[PDB]
């Protein structure tokens, strides 16, 4: 059904979300769960689409969406998975966490349609 | 070209990208 949406209307969303499911299913097929890919996920993404991105606007938009999605994924969507808690949860005890996030992995479930 | 560059760290790569498509003609022949 066309009214269902989330098929072509949101090209940026579909283009970004596909990166998550495709890259995850690929690595789980190889190993199981690579994890640890905050900047890496965006990094390879940009390097893959940079050839089709002939306009600065596109890149800025793609990076905005990819970043927003990851940020949402780790919060609003809450489809992210982490091993520990005390090493990734700021405030309360006043954890350091100045280096980087311990373990970061995403659930292949999500809430997209496509 | 854009207001409030989201994630300057990831977007900084664009400052060099703009130069790339500047010296190299990407215009479809």
């Amino acid at each position: 059904a066309p009214k269902a949406s989330l098929r072509l209307g949101f090209s940026e969303y579909s283009r970004i979300s596909n990166l998550i499911v495709l890259h995850l299913r690929k690595v789980e097929e190889e190993e199981d769960e690579s994890a640890l890919k905050r900047s890496e996920l965006v990094n390879w993404y940009l390097k893959e689409i940079e050839s089709e991105i002939d306009s600065e606007e596109e890149l800025i938009n793609k990076k905005r969406i990819i970043e927003k999605v990851i940020h949402r994924l780790t919060h609003y969507d809450h489809v992210l998975i982490e091993l520990t808690q005390a090493g990734l949860k700021g405030s309360t005890e006043g954890s350091e966490s100045y280096e980087e996030d311990p373990y970061l992995v995403v659930n292949p479930n999500y809430l997209l349609e496509d | 070209s854009a207001l409030k560059g989201v994630s300057q760290d990831l977007l900084e790569r664009i400052r060099a990208k703009e130069a790339q498509k500047q010296l190299a003609q990407m215009t479809r022949w």
